[PDB]
């Protein structure tokens, strides 16, 4: 036999009989594996870049603005990790460029910005490709071959040198167009091909390759390197694309889709799936849908973070259903990291105010003393935390643990059981007359100072039990006060032993 | 000395925890993390404590747990000293489960005992109890879970291999049966209500038999939908299947030794993770 149920802060109990109790107190394992997170100081500079503004049908923190990128994780993760290019890429193709100097027209700072964005990607791969090239240049036993390897690596003057220096010169300064979109140059690359693949009786393999790049198509094509398929990181391939490829006439997006209609990329790489959804564009839900049921490549962080970039800025377009899936995810992966404040952060990015608002309240009450340490802490109830649930919360943690002010901003009988000096009296009563039961005010009024119905009150209130027995001894304490006839006697009508006295 | 307890539950901000076991007592613990200090124990059953579960804390401190005397015991912390303070045994057999409702319903409690009975138990005015009964399932009632809402409901597990969803109604005034659901060739041992208030509702429900159904409704109309958790007997007779708050994740305790976890993926199908 076995038991066990799920904890109210959400971790595992189950039978043990190698502790004390019997039981074993599980700190449930989390997915959520990702350093930074952690560390509470990411969280606040996180916070600063955020406006919240309460919802238009409750009062619940949801958030307005987010400046955050992909640009801004990076310096919470190691240049070298796969992470880090996984985001980094991710802030090349999505985190708007800025471009500071001024434009005569605006179309023109559009174009600037695409050579720009375009010219960053290029040298990104570059930097990715960089030692598989080497290597490869590494063992080549002909030069043309290292020409083409040369531009392999997007090194057009190195290419045209080691023409010029293996005595290969004409094609050097043919090479010296490799990244100009020249349409002339195109169309008569492409023509010395069908004339060669038409008779040409011979022609090395490596400088049809390079003519080939000059065409503009390398893949599209009839001469192609598509069979370079076998011998390359497809990173590599998309490089010559995105270099040579026809830049111009493209839009990066439909460019970079443009080679991937060419090749399949494996499921399960995850730059891969950013190209993906990087070139998909008009559909980049369809594709993000897509890419959730077939690998686990984005992690359900990163899935939420590029949502809410994309959301953000007006970069691309996701359903109020999706973005909250992504963010319920992952504030729930957050919560099972014990995180509250950072899975309570990450709740307010939902769209659906009711989920929110449960959410939200759910957490704060269940988790209130934990959220109540630190400024970090504090910055955390000052996101919007309504008044009403930080102190409610804070009510119950008190009548469970054994709060007045509170109170005052059946229940309130019991906390004047608790209470059962003056001047907290009378604080008490202009609290209840600030608000404005009816039997205890007349009670307090006559102890301030009718006086048979005050009596009448009183006794209901004591029927519907310590506390009523103490206030009607301190009723009949001031009542033997007063006295100190038949008026006395028709206000009259241990305690039993008083009477007698009395009597 | 503690070779079986039978169940533990921890309380709201799990500052104390309360397990019950064979030899009838219930202790009380204050958690810290390695160290359980115990700061009670509580003997006043005729027979194994089956299960203990706490209240809203909105009700100061208590506790009714039910155990194999056939009765059900509500506790309560006074000052630091346990006292009990209520019993509601109008049940003719082992009282197997005892689960508080939402708070939002005031203090009401569930009681499934093997008599074929499954009570409300509201506590008024005087503090005093106002039982309102109902017959669940023929040949004993293993398990009753309840449903979180904002129209209540609660959840049965059968001897005879059901599962059944009850609901409140004033003209009736006893909770009037709305649907049941088979699937089981074994007694229905556990069923549990998931708190996500999201899209759909949805139901874990292991039995002896080795299964985990899960029903699923689309919504307050559609009817429930079947979900052999894997189509393969678990190695052994499972016993309890708890949800997660935050998340959906369900917590399956086999007779196995190990407690799997299982999550719902966008197939819509479940999946382990641990």
């Amino acid at each position: 036999y076995t038991f066990a149920k799920f904890s109210t802060g959400s971790m595992l109990l189950t039978k043990d009989i190698v502790g004390k109790s019997g039981v074993s107190i599980k700190r449930l394992p989390t997915e959520l594996q990702r350093k930074f997170l952690f560390d509470d100081v990411y969280l606040d500079k996180e916070i600063e870049k955020v406006t919240i503004e309460a919802r238009k049908s409750n009062p619940y923190p949801q958030i307005s603005e987010s400046s955050l990128l992909f640009k801004d994780a990076l310096d919470y993760m190691e240049k070298t990790s796969s992470d880090y290019n996984l985001w980094k890429l991710s802030s090349i193709l999505f985190d708007p460029v800025s471009y500071p100097y001024k434009t005569d027209n605006d179309q023109v700072k559009m174009a600037l910005l695409k050579k720009e964005r375009h010219c960053r990607l290029t040298s990104w791969i570059v930097s990715q490709i960089g030692p598989e090239i080497e290597e490869k240049i590494r063992n080549s036993s002909n030069e043309i071959e290292q020409i083409f390897l040369y531009l392999l690596l997007n090194d057009v003057v190195r290419a045209s040198k080691l023409a010029i220096e293996s005595k290969n010169g004409h094609l050097s300064v043919l090479i010296s167009y490799l990244g100009s979109n020249d349409p002339r140059i195109r169309d008569l690359a492409e023509l010395q091909l069908q004339k060669w693949s038409t008779g040409g009786c011979s022609i090395d393999k490596n400088i049809s390759k390079i003519y080939k790049l000059l065409s503009g198509s390398p893949f599209e094509g009839l001469f192609s390197l598509k069979e370079l398929e076998s011998e390359f990181s497809w990173l590599c391939l998309l490089n010559l694309t995105l270099c040579y490829g026809q830049i111009d006439e493209y839009s990066l997006e439909s460019l970079v889709q443009s080679h991937l209609d060419k090749f399949s990329l494996p499921y399960d790489d995850p730059i891969g799936v950013i190209f993906q959804l990087y070139a998909a564009n008009e559909n980049t839900e369809k594709l993000y849908k897509e890419v959730r049921q077939r690998t686990n490549a984005l992690d359900v962080q990163f899935c939420w973070y590029l949502i809410q970039t994309l959301r953000f800025n007006g970069t691309r377009v996701f359903s109020k259903e999706t973005s909250d899936e992504a963010t319920f995810a992952f504030a729930a992966q957050l919560e099972f990291a014990q995180l509250h404040g950072h899975s309570l952060f990450v709740s307010c990015f939902l769209n659906d105010d009711k989920a929110a608002e449960d959410t939200i309240k759910r957490l704060v009450m269940r988790e209130i003393t934990l959220l109540r340490a630190s400024t970090n802490d504090h910055i955390l109830n000052r996101l919007k935390i309504p008044s009403q649930l930080i102190f409610n919360a804070q009510a119950l943690k008190d009548r469970y643990e054994g709060s007045e002010v509170q109170n005052l901003l059946d229940l309130a009988e019991m906390a004047i059981v608790t209470s059962l000096v003056q001047n907290n009296e009378l604080k008490t009563l202009r609290e209840i007359l600030n608000e404005f039961v009816s039997i205890n005010v007349f009670e307090v009024y006559l102890k301030l100072v009718q006086e048979t119905i005050d009596s009448l009150i009183s006794g209901m209130k004591i029927f519907y039990v310590a506390a009523c027995c103490n206030v009607m001894s301190q009723e009949i304490v001031s009542k033997i006060l007063e006295k100190n006839k038949a008026k006395l006697l028709e206000l009259p009508l241990q305690d039993l032993m008083k009477c007698t006295y009395k009597i | 000395h503690n070779e079986l307890i039978h169940d533990a539950v921890l309380d709201y901000y799990g500052k104390r925890l309360a397990t019950c076991s064979s030899d009838k007592t219930i202790k009380i613990f204050e958690v810290e993390g390695e160290t359980h200090k115990l700061i009670d124990t509580l003997t006043g059953h005729e027979g194994p404590v089956w299960r203990v579960d706490w209240a809203h804390p909105k009700f100061g401190t208590i506790l009714a747990s039910c155990s194999y005397d056939g009765k059900v015991l509500i506790w309560k912390e006074e000052n630091g000293r346990w006292s009990q303070i209520a019993v509601h045994a109008v049940h003719s057999a082992s009282v197997n489960s005892v689960q508080w409702a939402p708070h939002e319903y005031g203090p009401l409690l569930l009681v499934a005992s093997s008599d074929g009975k499954v009570s409300v138990v509201e506590f008024k005015e005087n503090g005093t109890t106002s039982p309102i009964i109902i017959d669940a399932h023929a040949i004993g009632v293993n398990s009753a879970s309840w449903a979180p809402a904002t129209s209540r409901k609660f959840v049965t597990g059968g001897a005879d291999n059901l599962v059944k969803i009850w609901k409140y109604n004033s003209d009736a005034q006893t909770y009037v049966l709305e649907s049941t659901l088979e699937g089981h060739s074994d007694w229905v041992r556990d069923v549990a209500w998931s708190p996500t208030v999201l899209l759909r509702s949805y139901l874990a429900s292991v039995s002896q038999d080795r299964t985990c159904i899960i029903w699923t409704q689309d919504n307050e109309q559609g009817p429930w939908k079947k979900t052999l958790l894997k189509e393969e007997k678990f190695p052994d007779v499972l016993w309890r299947a708890s949800w997660s708050l935050s998340g959906n994740v369900l917590a399956l305790s086999g007779g196995d030794n190990k407690v799997t976890l299982w999550k719902e993926n966008l197939e819509g199908k479940w999946e382990p993770a641990g």
